Formats: structure tokens, C-alpha cells, sequence
């Protein structure tokens, strides 16, 4: 899959 | 429940995509055929209950939908364990693993040529359809992507993987401050700023789609990491230009990637755009030329 599609950040 | 298939009926024969998505087959699902090659989506046994909660929300979602050009929800094994999920199976998978095959030098190369221009304005055509569609069902997608665009047999596209998707009937966003694992390099600048999502922020991504269909499905912001990206696009940053990227492709990405949500097109504006440039059965199946669309 496309793991490296998501990554942990602050939005908002 | 209407959507209630007999286990018994369902057959896995091999794994399509890591919950695990399995290629099966379905015995009596489909009116007029007795089996049915499907896919199926499962949990995993080591999911979180939020995991668990969103995949029930995922199939409970899908239920709604009935269009060409978005991936069809056939039935629920709910009865006993584990829960399966069983959908319209998609031939030729991800757009993103699809386009990448489609790189000259790709080992899984179909043996194909890459996209023509005609065939890249139909894919975003189908795309913009099936999204003009979920909108007008008032509901936001928050993770269009190639990766979450699939492949018909006949290289129809159509909108899949709702794990993110929200109704937004009362007031046309969804809003989500804080901390999550989120698809950064996809994401507009208002939802990066003030966590708020609209279909103006699926336009943003679409921009991104039509970005990596003429890339290849090459990473968006290479050199850049995630955090780099969040600031890059907040301060007005977008996406340069694909090499030998047709121009009409480039002048409808641009448009999308407006600052100010307000001045990106819609969906429907993007398929009335390309109506005129179509397969001639794209009106007997679109939602756009539907009855339904008034
Ligand atoms: N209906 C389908 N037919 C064929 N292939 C599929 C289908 N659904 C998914 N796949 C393949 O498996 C991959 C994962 O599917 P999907 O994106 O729906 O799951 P996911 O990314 O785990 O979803 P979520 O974001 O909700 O966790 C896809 O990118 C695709 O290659
Ligand atoms: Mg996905």
C-alpha cells in the first residue's frame, strides 16, 4: 500500500 | 438488513491489498449470475476500536451511494465473524499502482502505452463525476487521491475508499482540529489552517489527482518532508508542473490550487468542462447527464 501517504501532523 | 449476504456464499482466493482486502467469490449476489468475482474488505484482529469504529462507518456509508462512477457496495456479511464487506471488485486496482505501471521502465509493466490526453481528460471526467455526485449526496471524501481512485476491467476510474468521508448535510463542512495521521501532501491550505474540509477542499485534491496522472503517480513535493509540506502549502505553495504536462491538464490543476477555496471550480464545472471530449456512453451512465442531477 501507500503508507508514506500519511503522516502525523497538526492541523487546525 | 437488505445488505446481508449468507457467509457460506462468500469464497477468499487470494489477497488484493493490505484490515486485509481480499479478492473473492460471491455465489448468488448479483441478479443474473450464480458467482460473482468480488472484493472484500475485512478488519484487522489487532484493529483499535476507533479502526473497528471507522470501517463500520466506512460500509455504513457506501450503502447510500449508487453511481458509475464510484465503487459499489454489494453486501455485508454481518452475521457471526468476522464482518466482511464485499464490493464491486476492480480489475485493475489502484489508479496509483495502475499509473505507476504504466512508467516505461515499471517490472509490472502491462505493456500498455502511458495515458493519451483524451484518455487522461476521460479518467478526469469519471473522477470529477463520481465526486460531483458524492457532493450533491452531501458528503465530503477528505482522502482523494490516486491511491484512492480505482480501475474497471474497461479502465473505467471510479471514487473508492470512504474511510474518510463525512456527511455534511447541515452545514456543507466538516471540521477536525487537532493531531491525526492525514494525507498532508493531498490537503488544502484551509484544512491544514483551520482543520476545516468542503468540496472545495476535495477540489484542492483532485488538482493533486490530475497531478499525478500526468506525473505518473510520482510523490507530490518530493525533497520535501511532511511538516516542510504543511508550511509550504499554508503560505501559498502548489505543485509545479509535470515534464511535457498538456497544457489544458495544467491550466485546470492551477485553478484547483487556488488560495481561496471560494474560486476553485466545482465538480459539475469540471465535467461540464470536458462533456464534448467523452466516450458516447459517458451520458448513459454519468450522474452529471442523470435525472438525479437537478
Ligand atoms: N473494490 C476493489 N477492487 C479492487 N481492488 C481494490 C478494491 N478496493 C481496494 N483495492 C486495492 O487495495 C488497496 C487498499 O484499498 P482501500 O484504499 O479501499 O483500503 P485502505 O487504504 O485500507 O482504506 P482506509 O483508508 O479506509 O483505511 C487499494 O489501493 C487497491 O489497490
Ligand atoms: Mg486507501
Amino acid at each position: 500500500p501507500y503508507p508514506e501517504d500519511y503522516g502525523d501532523i497538526e492541523i487546525g | 438488513d437488505e445488505w446481508e449476504v449468507s457467509r457460506e456464499k462468500i469464497t477468499l482466493l487470494r489477497e488484493l491489498g493490505q484490515g486485509m482486502v481480499y479478492e473473492g467469490n460471491a455465489r448468488d449476489i448479483i441478479k443474473g449470475e450464480a458467482e460473482t468475482r468480488v472484493a472484500v474488505k475485512t478488519v484487522n484482529e489487532s484493529a483499535s476500536l476507533r479502526e473497528r469504529i471507522e470501517f463500520l462507518n466506512e460500509a455504513s456509508v457506501m450503502k447510500g451511494f449508487t453511481c458509475h462512477h464510484v465503487v459499489r457496495l454489494l453486501g455485508v456479511v454481518s452475521k457471526g465473524q468476522p464482518t466482511l464487506v464485499v464490493m464491486e471488485l476492480m480489475a485493475h486496482g489502484d489508479l496509483k499502482s495502475y499509473l505507476r505501471s504504466l512508467r516505461p521502465e515499471a517490472e509490472n509493466n502491462p505493456g500498455r502505452p502511458p495515458p493519451t490526453l483524451q484518455e487522461m481528460i476521460q479518467m478526469a471526467a469519471e473522477i470529477a463525476d463520481g465526486m460531483a455526485y458524492l457532493n450533491a449526496k452531501k458528503f465530503v471524501h477528505r482522502d482523494l487521491a490516486a491511491r484512492n481512485c480505482m480501475v474497471a476491467h474497461d479502465f473505467t476510474v471510479k471514487i473508492g475508499d470512504f474511510g474518510m468521508t463525512r456527511d455534511i448535510y447541515e452545514t456543507d463542512y466538516y471540521r477536525k482540529g487537532g493531531k491525526g495521521l492525514l494525507p498532508v501532501r493531498w490537503m488544502a491550505p484551509e484544512s491544514l489552517k483551520d482543520g476545516v474540509f468542503t468540496t472545495s477542499s476535495d477540489m484542492w485534491s483532485f488538482g493533486v489527482v490530475l497531478w499525478e496522472i500526468t506525473s505518473l503517480a510520482e510523490q507530490p513535493y518530493q525533497g520535501l518532508s511532511n511538516e516542510q509540506v504543511l508550511k509550504f502549502v499554508m503560505d501559498g505553495g502548489y505543485l509545479d508542473q509535470p515534464d511535457n504536462c498538456p497544457e489544458r491538464v495544467t491550466d485546470l490543476m492551477r485553478m484547483c490550487w487556488q488560495f481561496n477555496p471560494n474560486m476553485r471550480p466545482t465538480f459539475l464545472e469540471i465535467v461540464n468542462l470536458l462533456k464534448d471530449d467523452l466516450h458516447p456512453s459517458f451520458p448513459e451512465v454519468s450522474f452529471f447527464h442523470s435525472e438525479e442531477n437537478k
